[PDB]
């Protein structure tokens, strides 16, 4: 626990001292432009990509 | 008998209170630290989650069915798992708890150790068996259901000890103090201008002689005679935390012997 | 945000001494010192882990979801 | 009990293909979640 | 045909799908929001 | 991310035995046992043992870093006193000492009431 250092409970943080929670977004949307011509979503595959 | 020697102030169904005599100051604190983290329990060690339609999250839920006490009395007839020839889990080194829990009523749901249900084949023992000492028979507050809030899920509780992780953790804090009116100087009080007015006097005072200041320091005087308290958590009752504390040492030390023996050869 | 099971600090179990916190405080109208003392919350760690606890949860459930 | 989407409005458990465009099937609201897998998550309790 | 645009999930990071959105924009966008949740434990060098 | 599993604090790994005697260089009569998959629990309770033998002219544990379960055990005894024989005897004498108390506390306990 030396220059600004500190030691922790162990036991303490296993019975759930200082747990957190972590959500994170991600986001996308299908194309921009093109009047015929649009991004899809989809799970792809081979088809020459 | 001839060693170590006991002397039981206080017991109770959680709690003994005790005096070690005879007994090096190493081995006291050795027997602490078994106590506190070596003893073997039954915790819940894997949670299947089929619905969590709550507030709270999967892993914050898990979390807590881990932390909820199960009876560990017959634990030593039950195998760690890894040692367990099945693949995976089996009656023989497991138990399977059950949890259902759906807001039936407009009021809030409450979720207790108490709805958890064995569906392993317990084979006589007493294990598994989630620990109620609640006055209204509740015991541990798991969850809180609204409505249409619906939680099913199914958790293996397994063999384990607190040095691996917390939830194993048989005994909750233990009380230890020898010498409570510093005759061995094994302390230095820090004061203003009194010591003994300044540091509040201990219980355990009453238990040994004042140390009369018409005398010099005993110089050749050891470590030996402790008021330890052991508080169970309910898993397994007091006396075990201290017998089991005791065997699981002497276990450990055994194997040390044994090791010995098995490198004498080849 | 539920009562957490076990006091951080020594472990002993204090997930069930919640409800019955709140009733003491209420229907005994009782001071959280004795409430604390009368549910056998002897060690500072342990009065810490119910006396700080904001239970948000109540709050969450608010919510229909 | 063979779910795809539900809505985020009313909880209905709604069905839909690309080509069907969002929205709730009478609610109305242009939302919509995509309901728990079936695959089942395993956790250590620790 | 077609030209990949799909998403990783952040290199480093790891969790669970939380919630999935999806949704239309102002300008009738098929678009989608996805929430990844990860419990955080104190560990060694973590900032208190 | 970078943390150990738990088990590895009590679970021996592959190949790992767990003691390993190696000799003193710089003293004769010398011996140091590393205790692969041990704490203070045994360090301290070997080692305080050690000091109560008369025969036993040194003995000391140490744990060069916490992260990793396993001391050093250093031993010097007299001549004609084998280290591990010096080992073995305090070992046994612990069981006989926990042996001891384990009637006394039961004995106690079934006079006790509540
Ligand atoms: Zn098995
Ligand atoms: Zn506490
Ligand atoms: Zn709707």
């Amino acid at each position: 626990n030396q220059e600004d250092s500190m030691i922790m409970n162990q036991s303490s943080i296993d019975r759930g001292l200082f747990r957190s929670l972590f959500f994170r977004s991600y986001m996308d949307q299908e194309k921009k432009y093109g009047m015929s011509i649009t991004e899809t979503f989809e799970k792809p595959q081979r088809t020459n990509t | 008998e001839e060693g170590p020697q006991v002397k039981i102030r206080e017991a109770s169904k959680d709690n003994v209170d005790f005096i070690l005599s005879n007994v090096d100051l190493a081995m006291a604190n050795s027997l602490r630290r078994v106590m506190i983290a070596e003893i073997p329990t039954l915790a819940i060690d894997s949670v299947e989650v089929e619905t969590n339609t709550t507030v709270l999250a999967d892993e914050f839920i898990a979390h807590r069915l881990g932390l909820i006490p199960l009876q560990s009395m017959d634990i030593e007839q039950l195998e760690y798992s890894r040692d367990c020839f099945c693949e995976d889990h089996c009656d023989k080194c497991s138990v399977v708890l059950t949890l259902q829990a759906f807001g039936e009523s407009e009021s809030t749901t409450n979720v207790y150790s108490k709805d958890l249900v064995i569906v392993s084949n317990l084979m006589g023992r007493n294990i598994g068996h989630p620990i109620i000492q609640d006055k209204e028979g509740n015991g541990v507050l798991i969850c809180k259901l609204r409505k249409g809030q619906e939680l099913k899920l199914t958790c293996v509780a397994k063999k384990g000890i607190a040095k691996e992780h917390a939830k194993w953790g048989p005994a909750a804090a233990i009380e230890f103090e020898y010498d409570p009116w510093n005759k061995l100087k094994h302390t230095d009080y820090w004061y203003e201008q009194d010591s003994a007015k300044e540091w509040p006097q201990s219980k355990n005072c009453e238990y040994e002689d004042p140390p009369n200041e018409g005398d010099p320091f005993d110089y050749k005087a050891q470590a030996d005679t402790f008021y330890m308290n052991v508080e169970s958590v309910g898993s397994i009752p007091v006396d075990q935390v201290v017998v089991r504390g005791i065997d699981t040492l002497q276990k450990k030390v055994a194997s040390i012997l044994l090791a010995l023996t098995q490198m004498d050869q080849d | 945000m539920i009562v957490p099971v076990r006091c951080f600090s020594c472990g002993k179990v204090v997930g069930d001494k919640w409800e019955s916190y709140l009733n003491l405080l209420q229907e005994d109208e009782l001071d959280e010192g004795t409430a604390l003392s009368r549910l056998g919350l002897k060690r500072y760690c342990c009065r810490r882990m119910i006396l700080t606890h904001v239970d948000l949860i109540e709050k969450f459930l608010r919510y229909n979801p | 009990a063979t779910l795809k989407y539900i809505c985020a409005e009313c909880s209905s458990k709604l069905s839909l293909s690309r080509t069907d465009a969002v929205r709730c099937k009478d609610c109305g609201h242009r939302i919509l979640l995509k309901a728990r897998t079936k695959r089942l998550v395993q956790f250590e309790a620790r | 045909s077609k030209r990949d645009a799909s998403t990783p999930l952040r290199s480093t990071e790891n969790g669970i799908v939380d919630q999935v959105l999806v949704t239309t924009n102002q300008d009738g966008l098929k678009f989608v929001k996805v929430r990844v949740r990860t419990t955080k434990i104190p560990q060694i060098g973590d900032k208190f | 991310m970078n943390a150990p599993d738990r088990f590895e604090l009590f679970l021996l790994g592959e190949g790992e035995s767990k003691l390993k005697i190696d000799p003193d260089t710089k003293a004769p009569n010398a011996v140091v046992i590393t205790f692969e998959k041990e704490d203070h629990t045994l360090g301290n309770l070997i080692r305080a043992e050690l000091l109560n033998d008369r025969k036993v002219l040194f003995a000391a544990y140490k744990v060069e870093h916490p992260f990793f379960a396993r001391f050093k055990l250093r031993i010097q005894t007299t001549e004609g006193y084998d280290p591990k024989d010096a080992l073995k005897n305090a070992c046994n004498s612990i069981i006989n000492k926990l042996g001891a108390l384990k009637t006394n506390f039961e004995t106690e306990w079934n006079l006790q009431t509540l």
